[PDB]
RNA sequence: ACCGCUGAAAGCAUCUAAGCGGGAAGCCCGCCCCAAGAUGAGGCCUCCCACGGCGUCAAGCCGGUAAGGACCCGGGAAGAC
RNA sequence: CUCGAUGUCGGCUCGUCGCAUCCUGGGGCUGAAGAAGGUCCCAAGGGUUGGGCUGUUCGCCCAUUAAAGCGGCACGCGAGC
RNA sequence: CCAAGUCUGGGCUAAGUGGUAAAGGAUGUGGCGCCGCGAAGACAGCCAGGAGGUUGGCUUAGAAGCAGCCAUCCUUUAAAGAGUGCGUAAUAGCUCACUGGUCGAGUGGCGCCGCGCCGAAAAUGAUGCGGGGCUUAAGCCCAGCGCCGAAGCUGCGGGUCU
């Protein structure tokens, strides 16, 4: 969602990279992040 | 770093690697941009690169092999589970017959290599020859009918939960 | 047929006399009310305050118009006149009691209640 | 560099108006800080402000010593139009100059206050570094 | 020749049940001249003299069964087309003209206060002035009449021979009575 | 079809670049280059954004037209005709070259294709 | 966009670089409307046959072949001409 | 740049781009069950109504509607009113 | 395209960056220093008990780590958990912040960098100058090498003033 400005939210929700992109993950919906 | 049991007729040839056993007659493809890894009784990883980078390139490889293998011999399984107060299904054609509402059920079809299972209506599962290839379709119906968690119904993953 | 500010007498008594037409309901675009047809339009005078009043928004329908209405029997009709009845929200009369007969439309989009007190339906 | 008219004829004298210096608590050798190398008639308010802010998050043992303080100041529309321009002034600073001991998070063991004005560069404006003193930080 | 086609009967409508007007259309069967191919090479169009008496005065379905018609001699008698089918026509507009862009294309006219002014029909404008000269957008006088017009869901109801001839879904053949008429049911939706 | 012999060559792999380049270069002085094997051909890696730039001749649409070929064949039109100029010689120093498919005559077929092959 | 499968490098996970799929009134195609003057002038069928005399690579001047066309006339929802 | 001169507001017509998208599809989000809303990412195809009073645009009001968009181009257009 | 090394040497790019941008992010990638250990056989797999006085103070109607304001100590023992954590009405389960067998040889951390991807949306139609280019493609950094190219400078010869 922030498209800009993204950085870990549960102790755990991942960084993965797609497309170089960078696009937070974690165990929640409450995490979709992206940008 | 594996092996290839009983009856691996092993075939690396221009990069593609013919693999035959029992009940899993495959001819998978792999990489000539890397080295081949193979003996008679065994077989492996090549270092065509060594380095981080190809070195997982490989690094993924050897599960690839490993694939070939026990998808060679003891073809793959996919677990689903059937949990829908209305939904249900019980094989039917050459395809399975699932129904969860809407009004027209559907039937799927597991072309040639998958293979679907109605163990009881409820339940079902397929067993294919790739784990690749099976996951993938595995799930491609596994959601194909929402599982929406919205507080427990439809295809979902074996081994889920619930929600609120 | 029947919008902007064209005018058109009652055949039910609601209370009413005459009507302006605003709008043609339907939505969007739509230029046009025809028998059948529902208006958006009020009242250029109505009776001693029977129960309308003159100048009171309204909401009446298409029974009658000089327009012509080509009969999906490649037959033809037309009336003397140009006018209709009101209605509640829910397609319905007010007018108790119907006057200049009408066709046989109005059945064909819901209202029968017109469609029999009517004193003839042509 | 343009500055003011002077130091009692236009615009000299004052108290700049701010949140004076010192917070935190004392410590005689963890050296735990924060400076920049930003060049900027730092933003008086802005400045004022954000340290403060600084406190808002903590509250007591970790140098909240702050080494700046604005003096001088701008102008600009007041009268006419744009040509002949008087002076109507407001927003007064300091110049960082490239870099320089900024305020200082110092103490013992208490990066409690580390992370803080951390939460204190953060805000700030004109980048900021993050660094130790004498020792490093403990 | 891939297809089938005449020339336009004239309109009328008439019966039915509810009523409903249509259009007829002439045409037996036209002969079969060779048939598309581009085999071994370039293939297309041969011509083994068997036509008229005059026309040298000027001298895979589809085209399939023509091979059927073609071969048989040359003619082919037109109406697969049967009882209530959708094949498509392309009439050919109608000397018309160079008109105004009043009807050649919508367009409001010269309002009220000035709609008289012994004033009217012309356009309202071309281009800005910083844009740029033209565009080949707006149309313009762009003569009609001769248009090779068409059109879709072309409803064929019935038909009989006396004259082998056809009965029509509503015209608009496009050209006029007499005309040149070619159908089809291409794409079609209805299907 | 078959013709001369006088500008025998082909593609495949290499780089499409200086490839062109001389074909011309000999498209200049004064030869003819008729070749072939499009598909085969080679280019910068990045495919993906490797079959953009040319998709770019791709839709390159304007008004006024902007046609953009879609078959290997251009590609190299393209290119190759970009060394010459538009006077004279190097016009039909473009008829004078000329390429094809598989083989008439005794990553380069992904982005045409792609954008139309 | 967006959702997944198969799985490295991170011996555990990951739509992932490489391998394979899902998914839009949208792009390409498809449906109508031109249209090779696209100087890359395209295809194909159906006609016409080697005429005269002159210096030349006379690819230049004449009867021709209704193959054939035209012009002039008479006419067209073809149309300013 | 133009005073040896670029005729300025609003309207009219004829429109053409653009996307921060009003309607429209596709998505993930929700304190989302349904339904309907809110949040934000992808997409411009097509489309986005009659009046009123105001020189006006703007704007308020009247009846609609899925919707009744923001802005470009001399806040497009006077050798077109 | 247009004249001149698809020179050689050794690094760095895997985005077409080059071919305009900032704050602000992230086990991208390559090169440098630190804390703990792998035979008290180490981080992420797996077996198991996931300790007791801890259930203290404001507010309690509920702090009793898992509302929040202050504590942060003691322990009989395999050590500790000022119990960072999902919750509910507070209590009531799991999770390491702990290690045996089975593995076994490199595993997690911050400072220093040089290269690089999100932020970075526009109106006629599209853009490195154009065709174009991914270990001489070519870019960028550090090294040697030879060629181009002005009307400038040498050779040719005349001109002309002081």
């Amino acid at each position: 969602k922030v498209r800009s400005s993204v950085k870990k939210m549960c102790d755990n929700c991942k960084v993965v990279r797609r497309h170089g992109r960078v696009l937070v993950i974690c165990s929640n919906v409450k995490h979709k992040q992206r940008q | 770093p594996i092996e290839i049991p009983a009856g691996v007729t092993v075939t690396v040839n221009g990069n593609t690697v013919t693999v035959k056993g029992p009940k899993g007659e495959l001819t998978r493809t792999f990489h000539p941009d890397m080295t081949i890894t193979v003996e008679g009784n065994v077989i492996t990883v090549t270092r065509p690169s060594d380095e981080k980078h190809h070195r997982a390139l490989h690094g993924t490889t050897r599960s690839l092999l490993a694939n070939m293998v026990e998808g060679v011999s003891k073809g793959y399984e996919k677990a689903l589970e059937l949990v829908g107060v209305g939904y249900r299904a019980s094989k039917q054609g050459k395809k399975l017959v699932l129904s969860v509402g809407y009004s027209h059920p559907v039937e799927i079809e597991p072309e040639e290599g998958l293979e679907i299972e109605v163990p009881s209506q409820t339940k079902i599962i397929v067993k294919g020859a790739d784990k690749q290839r099976v996951g993938e379709l595995a799930a491609n119906i596994r959601a194909v009918r929402p599982p929406e968690p919205y507080k427990g119904k439809g295809i979902r993953y074996e081994g889920e939960l619930v929600r609120l | 047929m029947i919008q902007q500010e064209s005018r058109l007498k009652v055949a039910d008594n609601s209370g009413a006399r005459e009507v302006l037409v605003i709008k043609v309901l339907g939505g969007s675009g739509r230029r046009y009310a025809n028998i059948g047809d529902v208006v958006v339009a009020t009242v250029k005078d109505a009776t001693p305050g029977g129960v309308v009043k003159k100048g009171q928004v309204v909401k009446a329908v298409v029974v009658r118009t000089k327009r012509g209405v080509r009969r999906p029997d490649g037959s033809y009709i037309r009336f003397d006149e140009n006018a209709c009845v009101i209605i509640r929200d829910d397609k319905s009369p007010r007018g108790t009691r119907i006057f200049g007969p009408v066709a046989r439309e109005l059945r064909d989009k819901d209202f029968m209640k017109i469609i029999s007190l009517a004193p003839e339906v042509i | 560099s343009i500055k003011p008219t002077r130091r009692e004829y236009i615009s000299g004298i004052p108290g700049k108006g701010i949140a004076q210096f010192k917070m935190g608590n004392n410590t005689y050798p963890a050296q735990v800080e924060n400076v920049v190398e930003k060049p900027v008639q730092i933003r008086h308010n802005a400045l004022e402000a954000a340290r403060n802010a600084a406190n808002r998050f903590v509250q007591n043992s970790g140098k909240f010593r702050i080494r700046k303080f604005p003096f001088h100041v701008i102008r600009e529309q007041d009268g006419d139009g744009m040509r002949a321009p008087f002076g109507k002034s407001v927003g007064t600073a300091a110049r960082s100059h490239g870099a320089n001991h900024d305020f200082i998070a110092w103490v013992n063991p208490d990066p409690a206050v580390e992370f803080a004005w951390r939460r204190a560069y953060m805000k700030v404006t004109p980048t900021v570094n993050i660094d130790s003193s004498p020792a490093g930080n403990a | 020749v891939q297809g089938f086609a005449g020339y336009k009967a004239g309109m009328t409508p008439r019966e039915g049940m509810e009523t409903v007007p249509v259009t007829v259309i002439e045409t037996p069967p036209m002969r079969a001249v060779a048939l598309r191919a581009y085999e071994q090479r370039p293939l297309t169009e041969v011509w083994t003299d068997e036509f008229h008496s005059e026309l040298d005065r000027t001298l895979s379905d589809r085209l399939d069964h023509a091979l059927d018609i073609v071969e048989d001699g040359g003619e082919h008698a037109m109406n697969i087309f049967r009882a209530g089918e959708y094949a498509d026509v392309a009439g050919v507009t109608k000397g018309k003209g160079t008109q105004g862009p009043v009807k050649r294309w919508g367009v409001q006219k010269r309002k009220g206060k000035h709609a008289r002014q012994g004033w009217r029909r012309r356009i309202g404008n071309l281009g800005p002035w910083n844009p740029s000269r033209v565009r080949s957008t707006v149309p313009q006088q762009g003569q009609t009449g001769y248009h090779q017009r068409t059109e879709l869901n072309k409803r064929l109801i019935d038909i009989g021979e006396g004259g082998p001839y056809t009965l029509v879904k509503g015209s608009v053949p496009g050209p006029d009575k007499r005309l040149v008429p070619f159908f089809r049911a291409v794409r079609p939706n209805d299907q | 079809a078959e013709f001369d012999a006088d500008v025998i060559v082909d593609a495949r792999d290499c780089i499409m670049g200086r490839v062109a380049s001389q074909v011309a270069e000999q498209a200049l002085d004064g030869e003819t280059v008729a070749v072939v094997n499009a598909e085969r051909a080679v280019i910068t890696g990045r495919e993906e954004q490797i079959v953009e730039k040319y998709e770019k001749r791709v839709d390159i649409g304007n008004d006024n037209g902007y046609f953009y070929p879609k078959r290997p064949d251009g590609i190299f039109k393209r290119t190759i005709r970009g060394m010459l100029p538009k006077k004279q010689r190097g016009r039909e120093a473009f008829e004078s070259v000329r390429v094809y498919l598989g083989n008439p005559y005794d990553t380069l077929g992904e982005i045409s294709e792609t954008l139309g092959a």
